RNA sequence: ACAGGAUCAAAUCUUCCUUGAGCGACUCGACAGGCAAAAAAAAAAAAAAA
RNA sequence: UUUUUUUUUUUUUUUUUUUUUUUUUUUUUUUUUUUUUUUUUUUUUUUUUUUUUUUUUU
């Protein structure tokens, strides 16, 4: 899957179809959102109040 | 076959006649019988030599989003440009990265590139650009057999959004692979869903009888919508699917409910695919019991229609292959020498037809106009006039049914809605009329022919002519006008209006055919019977005979005159360019019948005018008409004393089967 | 060039813009390589651009290379993009199929309706959404495009009455608008003298009698007579004569004037035009003196044939010409006949089964006249006869039995061929007869070594020499 | 209602082992009587089998909530079933990165001067 | 006057399982099996008499004489077509390359599409001894009497 | 590859020329297989489906 | 080029509207053995090396 993906990436790149900055932004946003949701759910698991949750994050 | 293609290429007279773009249909295909295929199983062994060395979850290739029309930017600075991009463009630019609804919603509040029409924040974007519902479903390939029906039904509820093709293609493939695991009843529903997806929003041919669903108003002056992408010429279902699925039904035919059988026949019909094995098996199962009675009026019609539609073509094809079979056979020289020395419509089971007839008769009142018409027109196909063969009793039953239906018909209850729907209803009424006409002729001919050796139909028939005369007159005035052949810089011609115009003209031609046939039907009545029969045969074959008279109609003379006036009015203001090719001679014949003992109708009929326009069409289409039609016309024209320099040029210098003989 | 070819083949898979090479190859006539490229072309059909696809199809079609595998793929691929391509690209895509003789009525139907809708939109006064910034062509079609497509249809044998209807109307309106011009500066703006020719050709090929249109065309021709080249007129007349009734007072007047110009303008005509001229002259139905017309025509064409002896590029109905020249007991000049015979050899590749018969009958009628000059047995073409015979024997599965019989008869009467070509025909005739139960009332061996060609060396004969 | 498989968030679930060959969905549904499940038996109960259709003895059971899951666990632990007692295990993490905390590896081991054992 | 097209020969040159034109009859021996099986199925399915065969799962096929006769025609046609096509290709191949695919001449595992194994070797070896014994037994003019250890016997040999 | 080209033009079945030697021959283009389990004198023996 | 005379009735028309056979855009389908045991799979490498572009011939 990695090899076929890389070949398709190269084809896309040569075709002027692939956007490096867009892919990087999507990647970073997804990773940061997953990290944020982990902490939010961990805090909610303890039964803290809405004010405590808002002040923590 | 090489010699057969060369003959078609070298042929100077064979062409592809098409009055309208929508008239063309996919070619007919006859599927073979299933058999064990050990070789295919051995070949399958070579396709799985390295599966152990590959992905265990996604071994198959990855779908590719469709490409754009114009080339992308030089530097591919889509994010810096800030312009909105389509779902496929975003997919292809973000590395085919999934954009769940939360991520898409977060990104839309930060950049305008994601603020596109297809970028729904509440649905998300799929890997392959999927959106608007399809993005919320998993790959078809990954769905278990047990969850296929629900997935397809949910998806059905969902140059824009070009990514659905991938999903449907995947689904199609999946179905095929999992054919042998799904319920027999669920298979039919899956096929129907696929056909609905493949033929959503289409228009049926003008000359076609069978139709899946009934046209209704949709929430343009005419209200009709056309699209070359969804042209009827396009096959909904690949033959592969059908071929694969064929075997399944043979094994569990007894487990199919009548509603499922009707849907199966309709799907087959829609696909244009046929199977002898299946056809016969379905034919030999259902029968009348003193069970066809279980079928409802709506399903019965469809089941009949499909069967007939298929069978006709089946027979036709059989006939064609019969003759080609001759050359494949080898002949020895001794046989050659010996030869040298020496030279010195019935496509229905009787039982089935009887049952159908009885069914119709018994529940005439339970049928609707569309269903009734569809059913009737199908069954009338077998009844011919050359003279197993159906019985007088059987035909009488259908006649009675027709009569009953006519008597119980309300005569329009939708308050005259959309023009296309009204035209379709008029055509259905004409079909009904046609059927009615044919039944009487068959009965009469049979009786008259059999007698030599050793039901009040007209009363019900009379109303259809009046209704058609009124509706055609109303719709002619209500429809918009268009240019005539006979008489920015460009003539405005909307393709959407010629469709309804052709529908109206086809209904008129149908009625003209029916009224013509009625004459013969009546005339057959007791000159000797044999002589009478001979006369009718002459008339039908297009031979020298006695002049045709209208008085024989009797009670129907006034209705015939009104119909002639209606067609004259229509043709005087709408030309003759939308008339059917298969019913051209009838329109000529009806005017010859009207020309008799006349007082004032001589001047309106010339002898632009309707006659002239008809002639103009005849001349135009002379390259398409059959020898029967040509002879009929040749005689008809003579009868009326119609002199045309153009028509006479073609009637004696452009055919060999008529001009080169006497 | 083999070097380059081989290299290209070798490095095929590394070509990003693979289609770009196909167009070059087709222009250079590199069929072999073009065929080979198909291997690698097929898999990447879904990757290329819609405009690339059309160019590929046109390149394939230009060379007369049938590739159903490729074509099918292309068609499949271009499904969702056919509603957004420009007129020129659609034209080229259809041409591609046309070239290869791929009877795609499904595609034809689609394109037909698209053109109609586009035209409607145009008529409505709607601007063009689609349109060195001019990279892509306009979306809306034109009369040239329409004609182009019509020709395609004609080629492919697709009788589209609905399309023709529209076409006729538009043409009629264009004619009418052009006849109202006040100055020569604004004449032949939307169309040229060559477009009516195309139209006529289309209509003739399709075997559709459109009087309303034909007459209209004729009228405009009559009007602007002086602006039409002789060649154009020739063709037009030839086409019209075989469709319209020559006895009509309407067309007669036109024909009469056409012929007069043609006779004067004959010297600038080629073989193709001379044939048409001859045909037209024959088919003409003048009211005035008629005997001299034909004579004059013939006497001129005969002369020009001689001057045109050195022509080896043009394609014409040699058979028809020769037949025409030998009607009503007319005797053909020896020089002319030899020239014609000479010229009639390169065309055999294009010769149809009817052409065969035509030629055969013309030669038989030429020889049946009798002796002429030193030739005691009359004019004969043995070299031609033998080639005809051999080609006929090779193409046994393309003649109807009725035609075959006649052909054989003709051949027999016109310088019977060699034994080797005479023998097998007998067998084939019998076979055909048996098969088809063909036994006309009018109707009422084994090859040996010695009969074979000497040059073939098929016999156990030792000859002297080197 | 969409299937659990296609859901974007799996509910509380357990794991069962040591099941006999003669096991079906209905057996587990009856086993788990008087408890609220995530759905009908066909969706809540999912048997484990290899490519050859051979059961591995493993099973997964869904629950409406973690409280119900734990209550069923504690009330059905070591419960006889077809002559064998079933072992119930938790099939969901808490979310904290507890795996980071690892024991202190031994620095002084003498196999030659210690009793034999099969400990890993 | 008409221009002749150039059909593509690439399908006839491409050799792979994906291409059907070059793999419709890939296995010489197994190609016959198909035919045989087809003939048996048609014979035992298309001509019912009352006895039920046990060759394949039951199917809801027609039983009317007219329908069966109709079907038979199709069957025949397909048979003929396949025969003709195979003949054609064989001829073409032979003409071009001269490649010939004849019938087996001997009974070998290769014929049966099986590998060579010691087991098979042993089997064959045993068979050879069997046959040799059988053959040798015939030549003798006397029957070997029953004897055992401790029994006085008198042998006579040349 | 009968792929290209010439000629008053070839038996069925190309008269003659070009392709440097049609890439040494055939074939493939999702082609090819290092390591692990198991087996294992060289060698051979497993279709895919947790 | 009217009157009139002669020839020809799908067999030979003063000539291909001309006689024959389109599967056409689709020749498309998973065999055998097998009461019961075991590894059936776990991982990686590999093809675009161009200046896509001199943007698709109004």
């Amino acid at each position: 899957t990695r090899f076929f993906h890389r070949k398709r990436l190269k084809w896309l790149d040569r075709t002027r179809q692939f956007d490096y900055c867009l892919a990087r932004r999507v990647f970073k946003s997804k990773y940061e959102e997953n990290c944020r949701r982990r902490k939010i759910q961990v805090l909610q698991a303890r039964g803290a109040s809405d004010a405590v949750i808002e002040e923590a994050n | 076959s090489v010699a057969s293609r060369i003959h078609f290429l070298n042929s100077r007279t064979r062409f592809q006649t098409a009055v309208h773009a929508s008239d063309v249909a996919p070619p007919f295909l006859l599927l073979p019988l299933a058999s064990p295929r050990p070789l295919l199983a051995y070949h399958h062994r070579f396709r799985t030599r390295n599966r152990k060395r590959g992905s265990r979850f996604h071994p198959h290739p990855l779908p590719l989003p469709p490409p754009p029309l114009s080339p992308p930017r030089s530097d591919a600075a889509h994010l810096f440009a800030g312009k909105p991009l389509a779902a496929s463009a975003v997919s292809t630019a973000a590395g085919q990265q999934t954009l769940p609804p939360p991520l898409l919603r977060h990104l839309q509040g930060l950049f305008p590139v994601f603020r596109g029409p297809e970028c729904d924040p509440s649905c998300g974007v799929g890997p392959a650009g999927e959106a608007a519902g399809l993005a919320l479903l998993p790959p078809p390939s990954l769905v278990e057999p047990r969850h296929l029906e629900d997935l397809a039904r949910r998806a059905l509820q969902a140059g824009a959004c070009k990514s659905d093709r991938l999903f449907w293609r995947e689904l199609a493939a999946r179905v095929e692979k999992v054919r042998d695991l799904l319920p027999i009843e669920s298979l039919v529903r899956l096929l129907t869903i696929l056909t609905l997806n493949g033929a959503s929003g289409t228009v049926r041919p003008v000359k076609q009888i069978f139709q899946a669903f009934e046209t209704q108003d949709e929430d343009n002056r005419t209200g009709l919508r056309l699209a070359s992408e969804t042209l009827p010429c396009v096959r909904p279902l690949p033959p592969r699917l059908l071929l694969a699925s064929t075997r399944e039904f043979l094994e569990d035919l007894k487990k199919l409910s009548p509603p499922a059988t009707a849907a199966l026949a309709a799907t087959f019909a829609w696909s244009n695919c046929a199977s002898s094995a299946l056809l016969f098996a379905l034919m030999e199962r259902w029968a009348w019991r003193q069970h066809l009675g279980d079928f409802t009026p709506a399903d019965f019609a469809l089941f009949v229609s499909a069967l007939g539609h298929l069978l006709s073509q089946q027979e036709a094809t059989h006939v064609k292959y019969s003759r080609q079979a001759r050359h494949l056979r080898e002949i020895s020289g001794k046989q050659i020498m010996a030869a040298f020395r020496e030279q010195k419509a019935w496509h229905f089971t009787a039982a089935f037809f009887d049952g159908c007839c009885r069914f119709m008769a018994t529940r005439a009142e339970s049928f609707s106009l569309f269903s009734f018409a569809s059913a009737a027109r199908t069954l009338v196909e077998n009844l011919d006039a050359v003279a197993a063969c159906p019985t007088p009793d059987s035909v009488e039953a259908l006649a009675k049914a027709i009569s009953l239906f006519v008597a119980s018909w309300d005569g329009g209850d939708k308050t005259h809605g959309r023009l296309a729907t009204r035209a379709a209803n008029l055509l259905l009424v004409a079909r009904l009329l046609r059927a009615a006409s044919q039944c009487e002729l068959y009965i009469h001919l049979h009786r008259a022919l059999r007698l030599e050796a050793e039901v009040d139909t007209v009363g019900a028939c009379k109303t259809l002519l009046e209704h058609i005369s009124c509706e055609l007159g109303l719709l002619h005035s209500e429809l918009e006008a268009l240019p005539l052949l006979n008489s920015r810089g460009f003539v405005h011609i909307s393709p959407d209006t010629v469709y309804v115009r052709n529908e109206l003209l086809a209904a008129a031609g149908e009625s003209a055919a029916a009224v013509v046939r009625l004459h013969h039907a009546k005339s057959l009545l007791q000159l000797s019977t044999g002589a009478r029969v001979d006369r009718v045969k002459r008339w039908m074959r297009g031979q020298q005979a006695e002049r045709m008279q209208l008085e024989t109609l009797g009670e129907l003379k006034s209705e015939a005159e009104h119909l002639a006036d209606a067609i004259d009015r229509v043709l005087r203001e709408r030309g003759a360019a939308g008339l059917p090719t298969e019913q051209l001679a009838d329109l000529m014949e009806v005017f010859a019948l009207c020309v008799g003992d006349k007082r004032v109708s001589q001047t309106p009929e010339e002898t632009l005018s309707s006659l002239q326009a008809l002639s103009s069409e005849i001349v135009r289409r002379y390259a398409a008409l059959d020898v029967n039609q040509k002879r009929r016309i040749k005689w008809a024209t003579r009868q009326m004393d119609w002199k045309d320099p153009y028509l006479n040029h073609c009637l004696g210098r452009f055919t060999a089967a008529v001009t080169r003989q006497r | 060039f083999r070097l380059i070819a081989r290299g290209i083949y070798r490095t095929a898979k590394r070509f990003i813009n693979l289609p770009r090479v196909c167009v070059y190859l087709a222009k250079l006539n590199a069929t072999g390589d073009l065929q080979d490229l198909s291997r690698f072309l097929i898999p990447q059909v879904e990757a290329y651009f819609p405009f690339q696809l059309c160019l590929l199809a046109h390149a394939f079609g230009s060379v007369r290379l049938q590739d159903k595998v490729l074509f099918a793929a292309i068609d499949e691929a271009l499904r969702p993009h056919l509603s957004e391509l420009p007129a020129a690209m659609l034209v080229k895509l259809t041409q591609g199929y046309a070239g290869a003789l791929v009877h795609n009525y499904g595609l034809l139907a689609r394109v037909s309706l698209l053109l109609q809708q586009r035209l409607s939109r145009a008529a409505t006064g709607e601007a063009d959404p689609l349109t060195k910034r001019r990279h892509s062509g306009p979306l809306l079609p034109t009369l040239h495009h329409l004609l182009a497509f019509g020709r395609v249809c004609a080629d492919l044998k697709y009788q589209d009455f609905g399309y023709l209807e529209m076409l006729s109307i538009q043409m009629q309106a264009a004619f009418r608008a052009d006849l109202a011009v006040s100055s020569s500066r604004e004449t032949f703006q939307r169309f040229s003298p060559f477009s009516v020719q195309e139209l006529v050709e289309i209509f003739h090929r399709l075997k559709v009698n459109d009087v309303s249109l034909l007459l209209a065309a004729l009228r405009h021709v009559q009007a602007r007579m002086h602006d039409y080249p002789p060649s154009c007129v020739a063709s037009i007349g030839f086409c019209t004569a075989q469709m319209l009734p020559c006895d009509a007072s309407t067309v007669r007047q036109v024909h009469a004037q056409m012929l007069e110009v043609l006779q004067e303008a004959v010297p600038l005509l080629d073989l193709c035009s001379l044939g048409q001229l001859a045909a037209f002259a024959k088919k003409a139905k003048p009211r005035r003196n008629r005997s001299a017309l034909r004579s004059s025509v013939f006497e001129a064409v005969e002369a020009r044939v001689i001057e045109l002896q050195g022509d080896g590029r043009t394609v014409f109905d040699v058979g028809r010409l020769l037949e025409l020249l030998s009607l009503n007991g007319r005797r053909v000049s020896e020089e002319a006949f030899h020239i014609l015979c000479r010229q009639a050899h390169r065309h055999l590749d294009l010769f149809e089964p009817q052409d065969f018969c035509r030629l055969a009958r013309a030669l038989a009628r030429v020889k049946c006249q009798g002796s002429r000059g030193e030739q005691s047995e009359g004019l004969q073409a043995s070299s031609l006869v033998n080639a005809l015979a051999r080609r006929t024997l090779r193409q046994e599965d393309e003649f109807s039995p009725r035609d075959f019989l006649s052909l054989l008869r003709s051949l027999t009467l016109a310088g019977p061929p060699d034994r080797v070509y005479a023998v097998p025909l007998k067998e084939k005739l019998r076979r055909k007869q048996v098969l088809h139960n063909y036994f006309p009332a009018s109707q009422s061996e084994q090859l040996l070594e010695s009969d074979l060609p000497p040059s073939s060396r098929q016999t156990p004969t030792l000859r002297k020499g080197r | 209602t969409e299937p659990i498989s296609h859901m974007q968030e799996k509910p509380a679930t357990l794991r069962l082992r040591g099941l006999p060959y003669r096991t079906t969905a209905e057996d587990i549904a009856n086993f788990f009587e008087g408890y609220s499940l995530a759905g009908p038996p066909d969706e809540a109960i999912q048997l484990h089998r290899r490519m050859d259709g051979r059961p591995t003895g493993w099973a997964s059971v869904y629950f409406e909530s973690e409280q119900e899951a734990r209550r069923a666990k504690q009330d059905k632990h070591r419960s006889y079933l077809h002559g064998r007692y079933i072992e119930i295990f938790i099939n969901f993490e808490t979310g904290e990165l507890e795996w980071i905390h690892q024991p202190q590896l031994s620095e002084n081991v003498n196999r030659k001067h210690h009793g034999k054992d099969n400990r890993g | 006057l008409r221009h002749r097209v150039l059909p593509s020969s690439l399908p006839n040159r491409l050799f792979s399982v994906d291409n059907r034109e070059t793999t419709r009859f890939w296995p010489p021996p197994l190609q016959k099996e198909e035919d045989e099986r087809r003939g048996a199925f048609v014979e035992s399915c298309l001509q019912p008499s009352g006895k039920a065969s046990l060759l394949q799962p039951p199917q809801c096929l027609p039983r009317a004489p007219s329908h069966l006769a109709k079907l038979m025609e199709e069957e025949e046609r397909l048979r003929l077509y396949r025969h003709l096509k195979k003949e054609e290709r064989d001829a073409a191949t032979l003409n071009k390359f001269g490649i010939w695919a004849g019938e087996p001449i001997a009974d070998t595992p290769a014929a049966k599409m099986q590998p060579l194994v010691a087991r098979t070797c042993r089997q064959t070896m045993r068979h050879l001894q069997q046959i040799e014994i059988e053959r040798l037994d015939k030549q003798r003019n006397f029957q070997v009497p029953l004897f055992g250890p401790g029994d006085l016997m008198e042998v006579k040999y040349e």
